[PDB]
RNA sequence: GGUGAGAUUUUGGGCAACAGCAGGUCUGUGAUGCUCCUCAAUGUUCUGGGCGACACGCGCACUACAAUGUCAGUGAGAACAAGAGCGACGCUCCCGCUUGAUCAAAAGAGCGGGGAAACCACGGAAUCACGUAGACCCACUUGGGACCGAGUAUUGCAAUUAUUGGUCGCGCAACGAGGAAUGUCUCGUAGGCGCAGCUCAUCAAACUGUGCCGAUUACGUCCCU
RNA sequence: AAUUGACGGAAUGGCACCACAAGACGUGGAGCGUGCGGUUUAAUUUGACCAACACGGGGAACUUUACCAGAUCCGGACAGGGUGAGGAUUGACAGAUGGAGUGUUCUUUCUCGAUCCCCUGAAUGGUGGUGCAUGGCCGCUUUUGGUCGGUGGAGUGAUUUG
């Protein structure tokens, strides 16, 4: 009846407002658009999936494939 | 031993009518038959306590199922066998045809 | 596992309307199989139960149960709802409605 | 990884906990003879329809 | 290939489940039994009923719904299962039909004695040799009891009474608890085989 | 008494009226009224413990206290039954014959059979028998096998609080026929002896059946209940 | 004062190896297996006291499991209000945290894309209680020979005859 421990928090999803403004850079060079992230080489993922680029590793959201520097 | 016809059922009367009328078709065509063989009859048994809770005198129930089997041997050409056994079967009788 | 993707919901609804009856087995570790003119599809048993439970809370489903098995049938209100949802023509009816 | 843990032991499929009565899903006092898998209380009610008769 | 004794058990288990599914579904309609037969081309199932039109439904909608239920449950191939409906010649000689009719009357807030006497009177007019209706539960206030209503002949011992007496039991769920009803009907002629005499009746033929 | 395979409900079962009991079961059910909990849950799942823990009292079994025996050999000999499609390309159950084997049991491995009157199987069960010219000789003894130590193989995802089998030790643990009291039983029965099914991945001193050897006493009474 | 039961160390006639007589083999004394009580325990889950006690088909390693110490999930449908494609929400590699080299939660930033999320009602599930609120089933009274109307007779009547 007495727990003697702090209550479990619940995770909840962190919101990145306008997250799609990153991953894309446009230059005047009519504009030229290039991607600032790398795509997952896994065949099942495709060209629409990006890599997390953590501080020290690159991570895929769905395949969970990781590349460490 | 060209064709073996095996019939099994849980109804004694039903399995006898199927055997008798099958012999009727064979005789009406004049195909030789080795007389029907009455294989041993089997009894399946299950014994359980009568009570649903386990109180009182320990009494038991015995349940039984009887299975009857008959065997008929026919020596006839290929297309003749299908004609002989084409008739419809009563409910609850299983008929199998085997070529040894 | 009770989180139903939209694609699976549409396939189950389309199978339901075409046949008019869906039968399932009460088993948490189970898989439900169905076909839509060939092209068989599968989804967990828990997702099928969630979709039918929501439909039954609304007045669109009749339910029966016997020997660890569900039996679901669409009624007239459910037929109307499924027609708007799937964007079918007003002349469309399930099977078992055709002689 | 909570879904990998959700019903891990029930997925193994061995012992008394993997068998259910095919009528009521109870796990106590099953009749496994001839692969019936019916509990002893449900068998007495459905024995006539299955085909068992009290004679002796 | 399963052995013969395993196949016989499997057929009995299939029939018991089909019987239970039909009596739950076809409750509130006259349900009297089901016959199942296997043919080389398909499988035929005949449903006996007192209200055949209720079983069939508009056109054949209800009977086609029942076919779709069974086909999916037992993985029957398309065109390999067929269902039929036939009517009972005498409705009043069916214990299953009478028990479900009594349960409907009790749910409709009727007096226990008046409801029971109605079923017995109808059965006797139908041509039965005897009838027995038993009701038990909280018929009065807060303390359970049971009543019985009888008419005509009835036999209770031996084995021959199973060929002549038809019985059925049902549960009625009222707002204060459950009430059970049991109906027994003694029929002329045997349910197993016709032209069968009673076990202890001797007749002497008149001389020519 | 006769006739008879059988001579009195033929012998064993199953079924079994009318009235009841505050007998048992809400731990069988998608039987069920009121009531309680209901998102740090009395729902559900996962990990680990417990249900068995031990100064004692009681019911029911198994093994004995030995010679009408124990041990070691040889001989003949039954019935009821059972057996295979989730998780790992078929398979998954039950058996037999070889081999392992130029050296224990228990294993392991090849080749086959059976959907069961077609395999196991000519179904080599244990009491039993033997003129076996076998061992022991009245003692807690080669009676009895509790308790405990050490090595091994198998079932299982997991064997410690020993799963089970097999091997060598321990046998100096009681026990030498059991006070008052008390159970069941009348003919293929009592008692004795094993075997199968069931529960079952692995475990039967239990229960449900089956056969084998096979008696003494009574054919009455209302003294006790 | 009468009637029906029950009872009597009051009579009459019968019956039963769950009674005895004539006997057989045992149990009660020993070791051990199992069930019950008690004691112990975080917990040793619990029903039942001739007609409970190898009974609940109850020979429980995990599961079973109902008890104890902890950790997860929503399987709270549906209705109303609110956030919400300028993103409501799901999942997760690596490091710490938890017993836990398959995100329980935290740091980090990818993935999914209206399936949810927060609040209020309601609803579900429960081997939770109550068998003295019940149905069904079973045991026992009770292994013996017993039970009931219709019409008629007797009695003011309860009742009796049959
Ligand atoms: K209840
Ligand atoms: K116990
Ligand atoms: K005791
Ligand atoms: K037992
Ligand atoms: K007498
Ligand atoms: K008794
Ligand atoms: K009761
Ligand atoms: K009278
Ligand atoms: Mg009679
Ligand atoms: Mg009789
Ligand atoms: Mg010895
Ligand atoms: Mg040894
Ligand atoms: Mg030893
Ligand atoms: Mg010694
Ligand atoms: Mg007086
Ligand atoms: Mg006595
Ligand atoms: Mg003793
Ligand atoms: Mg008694
Ligand atoms: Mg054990
Ligand atoms: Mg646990
Ligand atoms: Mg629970
Ligand atoms: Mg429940
Ligand atoms: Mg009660
Ligand atoms: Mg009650
Ligand atoms: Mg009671
Ligand atoms: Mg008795
Ligand atoms: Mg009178
Ligand atoms: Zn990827």
């Amino acid at each position: 009846k007495v727990f003697t421990k702090p209550k479990k928090p619940i995770h909840r999803h962190k919101l990145e407002k306008m997250r799609a403004l990153k991953y894309f850079k446009v230059t005047e060079n009519s504009f030229k658009v290039e991607r600032t992230r790398d795509e997952c080489p896994n065949p099942n993922c495709g060209a629409g999936v990006f890599m997390a680029q953590h501080k020290g590793r690159k991570y895929c959201g769905k395949c969970h494939l990781t590349y460490t520097m | 031993q060209r064709v073996l016809v095996k019939m099994t059922s849980r109804n004694a009367k039903a399995v006898e009518r199927v055997v008798a009328e099958l012999l009727e078709h064979a005789r009406t065509e004049k195909v030789e038959v080795r007389g029907p063989v009455r294989l041993p009859t089997r009894r399946l048994r299950i014994t359980t306590r009568k009570t649903p809770c386990g109180n009182g005198t320990n009494t038991w129930d015995t349940f039984e199922m009887k299975i009857y089997k008959r065997l008929v041997d026919l020596r006839a050409s290929t297309e003749l066998v299908k004609k002989i056994t084409s008739f419809q079967i009563e409910a609850g009788v299983d008929v199998s045809i085997t070529i040894p | 596992t009770t989180y139903v993707p939209k694609s699976s919901r549409d396939d189950v609804y389309r199978f339901f309307f075409t046949e008019g009856v869906v039968s399932c087995k009460k088993d948490p570790l189970g898989t439900w199989k169905g076909t839509l003119g060939g092209k068989t599809f599968k989804l967990p048993t828990l997702q099928v139960m969630q979709l039918m439970r929501s439909l039954k809370s609304r007045g669109l489903i009749k339910e029966q149960f016997a020997w660890r098995h569900f039996y679901w049938t669409l009624n007239d209100e459910g037929i109307n709802y499924m027609r708007k949802y799937l964007y079918l023509g007003a002349d469309a009816v399930p099977n078992t409605h055709k002689v | 990884g909570h879904l990998h843990q959700w019903r891990s032991r029930q997925k193994i499929g061995m012992g008394k906990g993997s068998r259910h009565c095919v009528i009521c899903s109870n796990q106590k006092a099953l009749i496994r003879k001839y692969e019936l898998n019916v509990c002893r209380q449900c068998f007495r009610e459905n024995a006539e329809n299955i085909g068992f008769v009290k004679l002796r | 290939p399963l052995s013969k004794k395993r196949m016989m058990v499997r057929d009995g288990v299939f029939y018991a489940e089909l019987f239970e599914f039909l009596k739950r579904e076809l409750a509130d309609d006259g349900f009297a039994g089901v016959e199942h037969r296997v043919t080389p081309t398909r499988t035929e199932i005949v449903i006996r009923s007192t209200k055949t039109r209720e079983v069939l439904g508009e056109k054949g909608r209800r009977i086609r719904e029942l076919t779709a239920c069974l086909q999916q449950r037992f993985n029957y191939k398309e065109g390999k299962l067929q269902l039929f409906a036939e009517r009972v010649e005498v409705r009043g000689l069916s214990a299953m039909a009478q028990a479900e009719s009594l349960r409907f009357k009790l749910l409709s807030n009727l007096q226990v004695r008046r409801a029971a006497m109605g079923i017995i009177r109808y059965v006797m007019e139908s041509g039965a040799k005897g009838c027995e209706v038993t009701i038990g539960g909280k018929i009065k206030g807060q303390r359970a009891k049971s009543m019985t209503f009888r008419d005509g002949y009835m036999i209770k011992s031996g084995t021959a009474h199973k060929h002549f007496v038809d019985t059925a039991t049902r549960h009625c769920h009222l707002r204060a608890g459950t009430i059970g009803v049991n109906v027994k009907i003694m029929r002329p002629q045997s349910m197993i085989e016709e032209d069968e005499v009673l076990p202890d009746v001797i007749t002497v033929i008149e001389p020519k």
